[PDB]
C-alpha cells in the first residue's frame, strides 16, 4: 500500500516535472523572441510621430504582459511541486524509524534506497533547473520582478529540505559482529578484528571524486582503534553494487566489566553539485570484554 | 511612541511558523472551494470575481453606505466591488478606473446581473486624472511596507488626491492604511470636521494589518479608535487558536438590467404589417420583456430560439505543422480565435452600434444639397439608368460570384442553387414585387451578428469588431433588380469618375498614388474616421436618393419603393442571452446604413467625395460661417465648381471610406469645422487639433498597404504592396468554416498560398513558404474558394498553369507603365526587398532570430513535408 502510493507520487511528480520543463523552454523560446524584437526595433533608432510606432509600442506591452504570466505560472507548479514533494520525505521518515526498531529487536533494502536516490535526484535536478530559470531571468529582469524573491527563497527550502533528508539519510547497516562466532552479537574482544557495513540510502555520488568516510569511537575504558580508520571507495563501486563500506579488520585495544557502553561513529563528507554537507552517526552501543 | 509602534515592532519580531499561524486567530473566512474553479472552467455567473465582494457586501447590508446614482470606482483592478454595486437597485451607471501593466490585478469580464450598466476603463492613472461629477466614490488603494514613514507618505498621498473630488453630499468609503500615527491625525481631524464620518473595522479583514476604513454614516472619535483597536489586537495573541467562521460565498445570478429612457420613436403605418406576420408566426410562445438593453433602439416583443454560434474559430490544419516557428508570437494566437457566442453579440452591440449622432445646421445642408446635385449632373453624362432582369441574376448564383451576405432559407431549401431552378421561390418573389409596386412590404426583414471580440485581434484585422446584416433572397433580388446599374455599368471607375478606383487591381494604386504625387500643393493628407457605418444620417440618404431625377416610369416607382420602405426603415432580430434560456428579440432604427455590400460601396465612396469636396471648399475659404449661409456666397460658391471643380476631383483616390487628398495650400489642415460638423470624426486625435501630413509618397497607407518600389536587375521599375508578415501569416491559419474534411482545407490552403507568390513574391520569409504548401498538396485539385478581399474584384490568382507564365503576364504585359515588353524565365531574376527592410518590415532574418528560424528551412523541412502522410503530393522547389 505504502510502496505503491510511493511510485504513484513518483510517477506523476515526474509527469508533472516533464512538463514544467517543457513550459519553460517554450518561455526561453518567447524571451528569446522578445529580446531580439526588442533589439531590432532599438537599432532602427527612428524618434517620430506614427502610427506603425504607436502599434509597434502597443504590441511591446502585450509581449511584456504574457511574459509576466509565463514567469509566475512557473512559480507556483514549483511552489506545488514542493508541497507534494514535501508529502513524501515526511510519509517515508518513519519508514526508517520503524526500521530500526527492527535491528535492535529478510532485511531487504532495495525499495528504500531506490526511493533516496529517486528523491535526491529529483531534488537535484529542480535545484539545477531553479538556478537556470535564474540564470535566463537575470538578463531582462527589470521592475515589479517577483522572480526575484520567489527563485531565491525556493532555492532556500530546497536546500533546507535536501539538508534535512541527508540528515537523516545516514544509517549503519550491520553493527560489528565477529566473523568466527557469529551467535553473540555486539561484543567486544580485545586484539581481535571486527567485520562491520554502513550503507548511505541515496546511490548518487560523483564519477570523477571519490568518496571518504571516517570512523571514531567514543575514567572509562577507553579503546583505540589500532587499524587504519579510513577508506576510499572508487566510484564505478557505486554504480555497481552500491554505497558500500565494509571494514572487515577493524581491532581495537585498551589504552564493573558491564556498567557502561561504547559507541561508534561515523562521519561521511558528501559532495555533490557544488554542495556538500557534515553528517555524523552513532552505531549500537557495545561492551568489551577481556 | 505609540502602542500601535509597540505592537508593529513586537510583530515584526517573530517566526515563520508564528506568523503563519497567527494569521487566523478569529477572523472569519468564506469558502472558495466552488467559484475558482467554476470560474476556471469558463463560468460567467453565480461567481464573485475576487473576495472583496463580501467586505462591500458586509458594509452595505449594515447601511453604512449607502451609493446611488453614478459610482466612480478608483482602482478597481479585477472589480469585485463594482461588479456587486451594478447589481444595486438605486445604481444608474457604473464607472470604474484602474492602472493596469506588469504585475497589476486586471479586469476580467463577468455576465452577472445587471453586467450592461458596468464600464470599466485600464491604463489610466489616477493621480493625473481632472475630477468629474460623482455621487458616490469608492477608493480602496493602498500597498504595505515594513517601514512606517513610507506607508504615512503613501497614505498623505492618497488624502491628497482623494479630497478633491469629494462634494458636500456625495456618499463616499475609502481605506486607510497606517492609522496609528500623528502625521496622519492631525488631518483626519480637519478631514472629519469638514466632511464627517468615522473609522471601522471589517472582521473579514486579516489579522496581519491595521488597516482601517473612512465611511459616511457614522460619527464618534479617531484616535480613541485606533487605540482601542491596538488594545484588541494587542489581546488578541493571548488566547487558543479558534477555528475560523466559515460563510458562504456570494450569488448574484445573471440578466440584463434596463435604465428606463428611450430616445426613439416608431412608423407603425410602415412595418405593422411585418411586425404582424412575425407575431403571427411564432404565436406559441409571443411575451413581453421589460428588460431589453436597447435605448436607441424600439422595441416589440421576444420569443424563444435555439443558441448557434461558437466562442473561438476552427484552425486550418494543413497550413499548421508547416509554420512551425510562429506558434509562440502572441499577435498570431490572439487573433485567430474570436467570440461569435450571444454574449459576445451583446456586448459588441451595446459598445459600438448603440450610438446617438447630432442635426448638423442650415448652411452646411445647403452646400451639402448643391454639392450634391452636381456631382450627380456630372457623374451622369455619360452614363444612363437602366433596369435588370432574372437572367443576370441566375448567372450571378450560378456562378458562386461575390455575392452579399445572406442565408439561403435554410428551412424549405438548402442552398440559393436548388432554390433558383424552383417555381415557388418565383412565385414568391412575383408576389412580393407586386405588393411592393404599391408602396407597401411585408417580407423584408435583417439578421445580426458579431465577431471579433479579443484584445490584440482589432489591431490587425483590417477594422474590428463588425456586424454583419443578413437578409432574404427575395429582397436581394428585388433591390438588385431596382440598383444593379451602378455596379454593372462601372459608373464609379477612374475613366467616368476621376476619383474612385473601382474596378483596378490590387497591384495598380501605388502608380495611381504616385501620379497624384507629382502635382503642385502642400503635402499629402491621409486621415480616417471611426465608425463611418454609424455615422450616416438621415439627411445623407436624403441626398443619395436624388439618383432617382434621372429615372423614368416602373423602374422609377420601383427605385422609389425600394429607397423610401428599405433603406430609411428597418427591422432587425437579433439574440440576446436570459435565464430562462436564449430568445430573440426585434427592434427598428431610421439612421445608419444597412444594405448590400456592393450598394453599400458605392454609396460609401459617393459620400465621402461629396465630403471632401466640401472641405476642399472650406480650406480655400470660399465661405467663411457655416452657422448660416447668405446671399453672394451661393454665387461665389457655384462658380467655383464651374470654374475648376472637375480638375480639383483629379486629386483625390477615394476607394470605400479610406480617402488621401493633396491640397494645393497647406491652409488644409487648419479647416476642421466643416467636417466635424457633418458628424466624421476623426480616429485617435484630438478633436481641435491640426491633422498631420506626410512629405514622402512612400509612407502614406491606403487600404491598409504601405507601398515600397524596386529594381530589377536590369534597370526597371516597379511598385508593390506590402505588409506586417504577422497579421498575413495570422489570417493564414484560420479556416473559414467550409472544411470537415481534409480535401476542402487543403484546397483553401492551395488557394491562397498562391496569393503570396503572385502580390508578395519580394519577401524572403513568405515566398519559401509557399513552395511548400504548393508541394505538399497532391496538386490536380481545383483551388476554389473565397479567401479574402471581397472589393478587390479581380480573383485572378484562381488559375491553374504554372504561376511564371501568369506573373510575366500580369506585371509585365499588361502593365500601362512599363514600356519595354521582354519576359523573365525563371524563378532567380526577380529581386528581393532588400535586408534590413525585410527585418523592419517584420521578418525573421539576420540576427538571433535567425537561430530559431533554422529548423524551418530546407535543412529540416523535408522530413515536415513527408509527415503529411499517405496523402500523395508533387515536389516543386
Ligand atoms: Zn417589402
Ligand atoms: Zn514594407
Amino acid at each position: 500500500s505504502q510502496q505503491h502510493e510511493i511510485e504513484s507520487r513518483i510517477l506523476d511528480l515526474r509527469a508533472m516535472m516533464e512538463k514544467l520543463v517543457k513550459s519553460i523552454s517554450q518561455l526561453k523560446d518567447q524571451q528569446d523572441v522578445f529580446c531580439f524584437r526588442y533589439k531590432i526595433q532599438a537599432k532602427g533608432k527612428t524618434p517620430s510621430l506614427d502610427p506603425h510606432q504607436t502599434k509597434e509600442q502597443k504590441i511591446l506591452q502585450e509581449t511584456l504582459n504574457e511574459l509576466d504570466k509565463r514567469r509566475k505560472e512557473v512559480l507556483d507548479a514549483s511552489k506545488a511541486l514542493l508541497g507534494r514533494l514535501t508529502t513524501l520525505i515526511e510519509l517515508l521518515l518513519p519508514k526508517l524509524e520503524e526500521w530500526k526498531a527492527q535491528q535492535q529487536k529478510d532485511h531487504g533494502l532495495e525499495q528504500l534506497e531506490t526511493w533516496f536516490t529517486a528523491g535526491a535526484k529529483l531534488l537535484f535536478h529542480l535545484r539545477q533547473l531553479l538556478k537556470e530559470l535564474k540564470g535566463l531571468s537575470c538578463l531582462v529582469s527589470y521592475q515589479d520582478d517577483p522572480l526575484t524573491k520567489g527563485v531565491d527563497l525556493r532555492n532556500a527550502q530546497v536546500t533546507e529540505l535536501l539538508q534535512r533528508l541527508l540528515h537523516r539519510a545516514f544509517v549503519v547497516e550491520t553493527q560489528p559482529c565477529m566473523p568466527q562466532t557469529p551467535h553473540r552479537p555486539l561484543i567486544l574482544k580485545t586484539g581481535s578484528k571486527f567485520t562491520v557495513r554502513t550503507r548511505l540510502l541515496v546511490r548518487l555520488q560523483e564519477g570523477n571524486e571519490s568518496l571518504t568516510v571516517e570512523v571514531s569511537i567514543d575514567g572509562f575504558r577507553k579503546f583505540n582503534i589500532l587499524t587504519s580508520n579510513q577508506k576510499t571507495l572508487t566510484p564505478e563501486k557505486g554504480q555497481s553494487q552500491g554505497l558500500i563500506w565494509d571494514f572487515g579488520y577493524l581491532t581495537l585495544v585498551e589504552q564493573g566489566v558491564t556498567e557502561e557502553l561504547h559507541i561508534i561513529s561515523f562521519t561521511v563528507k558528501y559532495t555533490y553539485q557544488g554542495l556538500k554537507q557534515e553528517l555524523k552517526t552513532d552505531t549500537l552501543p557495545v561492551v568489551i570484554i577481556s | 511612541e505609540t502602542l500601535g509602534e509597540k505592537w508593529k515592532n513586537r510583530l515584526n519580531a517573530l517566526g515563520k511558523s508564528e506568523f503563519q499561524i497567527y494569521k487566523k486567530s478569529g477572523i472569519q473566512e468564506v469558502d472558495r472551494t466552488l467559484a475558482k474553479e467554476g470560474i476556471k472552467r469558463g463560468e460567467t455567473d453565480h461567481h464573485a470575481v475576487s473576495r472583496g465582494s463580501a467586505k462591500l457586501r458586509w458594509f452595505v447590508e449594515r447601511n453604512l453606505v449607502t451609493p446611488e446614482g453614478k459610482v466612480v470606482d478608483l482602482g478597481c483592478g479585477r472589480g469585485g466591488w463594482s461588479y456587486y454595486c451594478g447589481g444595486l437597485k438605486n445604481v444608474k451607471e457604473v464607472k470604474g478606473l484602474t492602472k493596469g501593466g506588469p504585475g497589476h490585478e486586471e479586469p476580467i469580464p463577468m455576465s452577472t446581473y445587471g453586467w450592461n450598466l458596468v464600464r470599466l476603463q485600464s491604463g489610466v492613472d489616477v493621480f493625473f486624472t481632472p475630477p468629474e461629477k460623482c455621487d458616490t466614490l469608492l477608493c480602496d488603494i493602498g500597498e504595505s511596507s515594513p517601514n512606517p514613514t513610507v506607508e504615512a507618505g503613501r497614505t498623505l498621498r492618497v488624502l491628497n488626491l482623494v479630497e478633491n473630488w469629494l462634494n458636500n453630499n456625495t456618499q463616499f468609503c475609502i481605506k486607510v492604511l497606517n492609522p496609528y500615527m500623528p502625521s496622519v491625525i492631525e488631518k483626519m481631524e480637519a478631514l472629519q470636521r469638514k466632511y464627517g464620518g468615522a473609522l471601522v473595522r471589517n472582521p473579514l479583514s486579516r489579522n496581519s494589518t491595521h488597516e482601517m476604513y473612512w465611511v459616511s454614516n457614522a460619527s464618534g472619535n479617531i484616535v480613541s479608535s485606533v487605540n482601542m483597536i491596538s488594545r484588541m489586537l494587542i489581546n488578541r495573541f493571548t488566547m487558543r487558536h479558534k477555528k475560523a467562521t466559515y460563510e458562504p460565498d456570494v450569488d448574484l445570478g445573471s440578466g440584463t438590467r434596463n435604465i428606463g429612457i428611450e430616445s426613439e420613436t416608431p412608423n407603425l403605418d410602415i412595418i405593422g404589417k411585418r411586425i404582424e406576420k412575425i407575431k403571427q408566426e411564432h404565436e406559441t410562445s409571443w411575451h413581453y420583456d421589460q428588460d431589453h438593453p436597447y435605448k436607441t433602439w424600439a422595441y416589440h416583443g421576444s420569443y424563444e430560439t435555439k443558441q448557434t454560434g461558437s466562442a473561438s474559430s476552427m484552425v486550418n490544419g494543413v497550413v499548421r505543422l508547416l509554420t512551425k516557428p510562429w506558434d509562440i508570437i502572441p499577435m498570431v494566437t490572439q487573433m485567430a480565435m474570436t467570440d461569435t457566442t450571444p454574449f459576445g453579440q451583446q456586448r459588441v452591440f451595446k459598445e459600438k452600434v448603440d450610438t446617438r449622432t447630432q442635426e448638423p445646421k442650415e448652411g452646411t445642408k445647403k452646400l451639402m444639397k448643391i454639392t450634391a446635385e452636381w456631382l450627380w449632373k456630372e457623374l451622369g453624362k455619360k452614363k444612363t439608368p437602366r433596369m435588370c432582369t432574372r437572367e443576370e441574376f441566375t448567372r450571378k448564383v450560378r456562378s458562386n460570384a461575390a455575392l452579399g451576405a445572406i442565408f439561403t432559407d435554410e428551412n424549405k431549401w438548402k442552398s440559393a442553387r436548388e432554390a433558383v431552378e424552383d417555381s415557388g421561390f418565383w412565385e414568391l418573389v412575383d408576389k412580393e414585387r407586386n405588393l411592393h409596386l404599391e408602396g407597401k412590404c411585408e417580407t423584408c426583414v435583417y439578421n445580426m451578428m458579431g465577431k471579433r471580440e479579443k484584445k490584440l485581434g482589432e489591431f490587425g484585422k483590417a477594422k474590428g469588431s463588425r456586424a454583419i446584416w443578413y437578409m432574404w433572397l427575395g429582397a436581394r433580388f428585388l433591390e438588385f433588380e431596382a440598383l444593379g446599374f451602378l455596379n454593372e455599368d462601372h459608373w464609379f471607375s477612374r475613366e467616368n469618375s476621376l476619383s474612385g478606383v473601382e474596378g483596378e487591381g490590387l497591384h495598380k494604386l501605388g502608380y495611381i498614388l504616385r501620379d497624384v504625387s507629382k502635382k503642385e500643393g502642400g503635402a499629402m493628407y491621409a486621415d480616417d474616421t471611426a465608425g463611418w457605418d454609424t455615422r450616416i444620417t438621415l439627411e445623407d440618404l436624403k441626398n443619395e436618393e436624388m439618383v432617382t431625377n434621372h429615372m423614368e416610369g416602373e423602374h422609377k416607382k420601383l427605385a422609389e419603393a425600394i429607397f423610401k420602405l428599405t433603406y430609411q426603415n428597418k427591422v432587425v432580430r437579433v439574440q440576446r442571452p436570459t435565464p430562462r434560456g436564449t430568445v430573440m428579440d426585434i427592434i427598428s432604427r431610421r439612421d445608419q446604413r444597412g444594405s448590400g455590400q456592393v450598394v453599400t460601396y458605392g454609396l460609401n465612396t459617393f459620400t465621402n467625395m461629396e465630403a471632401q469636396l466640401i472641405r476642399q471648399m472650406e480650406g480655400e475659404g470660399v465661405f467663411k460661417s457655416i452657422q448660416h449661409l447668405t446671399v453672394t456666397e451661393e454665387i461665389a460658391v457655384k462658380n467655383w465648381l464651374v470654374r475648376v471643380g472637375r480638375e480639383r476631383l483629379s486629386r483625390m483616390a477615394i476607394s470605400g471610406d479610406d480617402c488621401v487628398v493633396k491640397p494645393l495650400d497647406d491652409r488644409f489642415a487648419s479647416a476642421l469645422t466643416a467636417l466635424n460638423d457633418m458628424g466624421k470624426v476623426r480616429k485617435d486625435i484630438q478633436q481641435w487639433e491640426p491633422s498631420r501630413g506626410w512629405n514622402d509618397w512612400t509612407q502614406v497607407p491606403f487600404c491598409s498597404h504601405h507601398f515600397h518600389e524596386l529594381i530589377m536587375k536590369d534597370g526597371r521599375v516597379l511598385v508593390v504592396p506590402c505588409r506586417n508578415q504577422d497579421e498575413l501569416i495570422g489570417r493564414a491559419r484560420i479556416s473559414q468554416g467550409a472544411g470537415w474534411s481534409l480535401r476542402e482545407t487543403a484546397c483553401l490552403g492551395k488557394s491562397y498560398a498562391q496569393m503570396w507568390s503572385l502580390m508578395y513574391f519580394h519577401r524572403r520569409d513568405l515566398r519559401l513558404a509557399a513552395n511548400a504548401i504548393c508541394s505538399a498538396v497532391p496538386s490536380h485539385w481545383v483551388p476554389t474558394s473565397r479567401t479574402t478581399w471581397s472589393i478587390h474584384a479581380t480573383h485572378e490568382w484562381m488559375t491553374t498553369e504554372d504561376m511564371l507564365t501568369v506573373w510575366n503576364r500580369v506585371w509585365i504585359q499588361e502593365n500601362p507603365w512599363m514600356e519595354d515588353k521582354t519576359p523573365v524565365e525563371s524563378w532567380e531574376e526577380i529581386p528581393y526587398l532588400g535586408k534590413r527592410e525585410d527585418q523592419w518590415c517584420g521578418s525573421l532574418i539576420g540576427l538571433t532570430s535567425r537561430a530559431t528560424w533554422a529548423k524551418n528551412i530546407q535543412t529540416a523541412i523535408n522530413q515536415v513535408r513527408s509527415l503529411i502522410g499517405n496523402e500523395e503530393y508533387t515536389d516543386y522547389m
